[PDB]
């Protein structure tokens, strides 16, 4: 159930 | 290192968090 | 957190995520040590009995959190880790002896009003803080029981527990590198880490200079809360000179 974290820290 | 341990919202503005007395008066 | 409650806002700004990539889930605790440095328990990372070996790239750190599943804009900051270091003698095969890794991250975090780092102990304010009786306080975003979760970080207060009855509560073999804590069945009163704390601190607030000091890493327990069992806990102080020889050399 976690909110989608911003792109750039999956990059 | 030389400021840790010292919580921006609690020790270094001199308030004191709701159980933190608990572990205080066990320091016996 | 077993029989915890909310925390309060900033109340806990070492507390640190341990976050899986992909699929995105809650790992483990931690805890923020210095601008470049999370600790946590080696398990959290090498566990091969359930074919448990994360790499850096695997992983991100979030640091300054409250919700447990929220983005928090403007508040958190989510780190890469450039370098794993596990103890040398961490013992997976047996009783996690020595269970205790440091994480270095790829950039420093900013400190700020929700971001700030614990305490190590030194050798004298181990020796006066760690007697059984005294409380120490653990923090986690794991399980609310045995057998759902929480909205927010919780926190819960528990004693430790006199040597010989935390060896008289398990089968496993308990070393000087581990402390157990929590209530016994007659105190009235409950709590423990659970599912998803381990790693976390355990952190006592010096009376001597008001700050506080980790004094252990959420390692293990049977089960959660049970009656007549405790909590076991990464002895930080006992490990102290590994810490430093890390972070001196690397
Ligand atoms: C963990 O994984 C690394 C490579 O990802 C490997 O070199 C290492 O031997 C593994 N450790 C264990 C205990 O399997
Ligand atoms: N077994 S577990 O839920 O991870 C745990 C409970 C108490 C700990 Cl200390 S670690
Ligand atoms: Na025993
Ligand atoms: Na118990």
């Amino acid at each position: 159930d976690f909110e989608e974290i911003p792109e750039e820290y999956l990059q | 290192e030389a400021d840790c341990g010292l919580r921006p919202l609690f020790e270094k503005k001199s308030l004191e968090d709701k159980t933190e007395r608990e572990l205080l008066e066990s320091y016996i | 957190i077993v029989e915890g409650s909310d925390a309060e806002i900033g109340m806990s700004p070492w507390q640190v995520m341990l976050f899986r990539k992909s699929p995105q889930e809650l790992l483990c605790g931690a805890s923020l040590i210095s601008d470049r440095w999370v600790l946590t328990a080696a398990h959290c990372l090498l566990y091969p009995p359930w074919d448990k070996n994360f790499t850096e790239n695997d992983l991100l750190v979030r640091i300054g959190k409250h919700s447990r599943t929220r983005y928090e804009r403007n508040i958190e900051k989510i780190s890469m880790l450039e370098k794993i270091y596990i103890h040398p003698r961490y013992n997976w095969r047996e009783n996690l002896d020595r269970d205790i890794a440091l994480m270095k991250l790829k950039k420093p975090v900013a400190f700020s009003d929700y971001i700030h780092p614990v305490c190590l102990p030194d050798r004298e304010t181990a020796a006066s803080l760690l007697q059984a009786g005294y409380k120490g306080r653990v923090t986690g975003w794991g399980n609310l029981k045995e057998t759902g979760q929480p909205s927010v970080l919780q926190v819960v207060n528990l004693p430790i527990v006199e040597r010989p009855v935390c060896k008289d509560s398990t089968r496993i073999r308990i070393t000087d590198n581990m402390f157990c804590a929590g209530y016994k069945p007659d105190e009235g009163k409950r709590g423990d880490a659970c599912e998803g704390d381990s790693g976390g601190p355990f952190v006592m607030k010096s009376p001597f200079n008001n700050r506080w000091y980790q004094m252990g890493i959420v390692s293990w327990g049977e089960g959660c809360d049970r009656d007549g069992k405790y909590g076991f806990y990464t002895h930080v102080f006992r490990l102290k000179k590994w810490i430093q020889k890390v972070i001196d050399q690397f």
